[PDB]
């Protein structure tokens, strides 16, 4: 063969925080596809939004949007437990599948998207240029809302644990604890990463009973 | 950088 | 200047499963530094092993070792919730200092590696080309381990779900998810990603009276 | 068996 | 658009001395169009074959022949002279056509190579791979290739220097000239880089006589 | 070993028309050592000026100029015969070592240039970035220069034939060679690639005969 | 022995 | 674009 088709720009989805994390990396030779589980940001959360992205910027928003869909009727459980998984899918022609599929409910919702969509060669050489030129700034974005989703998680199951510990937990370090959560939860809501670094360490400095205390439930 | 009502997080 | 001091491999630690996990990447320029959170991968594990690895493989038994240490005095959390920061190193010279730092109990341990040490440039040269022909396998074995330990953590979290609802889960439930929980953890100790995925889908499918009295 | 994996913080 | 027609290898034309040399390179989007000017190797030579590549090889023998074609008519006239302009051009649908234009004679030929010629996937790869691995002894291929011509066309000049001086060059002189001409000569034929450049060198040194006569 | 020395930048002289041409490409591991054969643009020329170079773009203007030295004592000869060997040489403490050699005369001149010359790391970052947006109008300035070298060559030696042929070239003939001639200078001294190539194109027209003159007389 | 080779115009 | 003195060429 002379030529093959290839996949100009990363195509993935929007993720907590604002990301867009890749399912198909930049030049891959087509036919191609790829599934990952995914799940839910929130608790009780009864549907997940698949936002379809093009390009090599962190910030989904800097992406170009191919569509969207709404897999609907994920059944009540924790943050993160749904399993939700996503598959990209684009055929010897050029045109992407997705799908997202609910592997308790057996709920699936899809969308075709044409070959013809997202960037011209111009745009996919500019975004490719842009990338590069802020690739420290996209680099410091990604990170920080890792840090934030990490912080989320400690902060959140720190609070089911208090819940947990109840009157096991003595009355000074429940107050320690409580400091801790609110100056993370404070902390979480800025743009500052070294903020939100030094409130979960406070908060693991101040949690060593509470941890105890879950150790002796669980074990 | 504004949330999405039902946003896609990491399974666990 | 007319030359530069740039890595012409990966640096990295082995993590959970068995994998490298980059924290200098290939063509960097020294002098350089980076830092990251990692955590425990086990309820109330006492200490950890880093395992400091050169190269572009994903299994790490694949790298080249550079040596390792272990961090202890870790207090007792659920997986993941401590907070232990590695940290490289590499100085003007080429010396790599790998540390290890517990954020809680403020423990700390490190290891100096020679500029010398790891792979010559021919060994450098098969270990690109070696990653490039296995680059599939590669990514079947880092998707494996992906799923894997997302299999160990619905695992553990679905065992301590049990043990908080108590007498509340009804004796049928209880048999079938502990039923499901240990099918999935013969599964995990495999090697095939589909049948890991399979038994976490069945555990789900069990577990459905467990998250609405988890939901209180 | 005593576990010294590292894994990654939540 | 969600995807490009690209090549994934390197498409080019034999050319003096058994090398490939590049028209179309590496990951181009096609459909693309470009053209280079070329000539005869030898002097008065009446027709070039052109013998189209695919491959990221230097050794033309190392590359994958997608055919070849002859363009004759051209006229006499001293080596690299003749102005052969070769054009590749891959349209839309992936079809590559091949012409070569002489724009004194302006005879034309052509041909067409099928979207599907040429190396298969999994050949592209080993292709790739093979290309890598060889990269030094390919330099160095190429490397003599460059020498060579440079001999050659001093050769060459030198013998219609040696004509044009005639009577004027001293008896002792033609003689000297002579043997160095035919000593690089039977060099050009091996495949010592080194030995080349001895007998450049010593036929450069007993050719002055020769430079201050081609003088005036 | 941890880590190993590479060059930052193509290292290189200039070259007939203003042109960057490499001998260290980027990215090499020192020490390092690279000759290649080069010669003088003008017949009689009897010095060439070895201007030392760094950087990505084709344009030496466009480059750092590291230092530059003159060698002389090239015996008469015609443009491209003297075989001048310049060799770079970059040790293991990154001095880089450049010398030109004149492998008739025997003469040499060299000059060493330290490590620390050159462009800074920024700068590096800073050249890599130029030269990939400007790599057309680079890639349009080498190839003006090639075709203009090309010129300068069937120029001069078309000269030269016309000369060795005298009145064995019948009189419409040296007319029409003549004209094509300064046709084909006066363009080499414009910008514009297309009109140069018409000209050799004009010239090669023209020359059948002048051309089957010169087969008579070296056959 | 016939030259069918390519070489570089001057 | 300016030419140097004694300019470096190709060697033919």
């Amino acid at each position: 063969v002379l030529l093959l088709d290839v996949t100009p720009l990363s195509l993935g989805i929007e993720t907590m925080g604002g990301v867009m994390t890749t399912l198909i990396a930049k030049n891959t030779t087509i036919p191609t596809k790829h599934s990952q589980v995914f799940s839910t940001a929130e608790d009780n959360q009864s549907a997940v939004t698949i936002h379809v992205l093009q390009g090599e910027r962190k910030r989904a928003a800097d992406n170009k949007s191919l569509g969207q869909f709404n897999l609907d009727g994920i059944n009540p459980a924790p943050r993160g437990m749904p399993q939700i998984e996503v598959t990209f899918d684009i055929d010897a022609d050029g045109i992407l599948h997705v799908s997202a599929k609910d592997k308790n409910s057996g709920k699936e919702q899809k969308i075709t998207i044409k070959a013809s969509s997202g960037l011209n060669e111009d745009e996919i050489q500019k975004m490719v240029r842009d990338a590069e030129a802020n690739a420290e700034a996209d680099r410091k974005f990604e990170e920080l809302v890792q840090t934030r989703n990490q912080g989320d998680h400690l902060l959140h199951s720190t609070r089911k644990q208090v819940e947990e510990a109840g009157d096991k937990l003595p009355a000074d370090d429940k107050t320690a604890i409580e400091s801790a959560l609110t100056a993370l939860e404070t902390a979480l809501k800025g743009e500052d990463k070294a903020a939100i670094e030094a409130k979960m360490q406070e908060l693991a400095q101040v949690s060593q009973k509470l941890m105890e205390i879950a150790q002796q439930q669980h074990a | 950088p504004r949330p999405p009502q039902w946003a896609v997080g990491h399974f666990m």
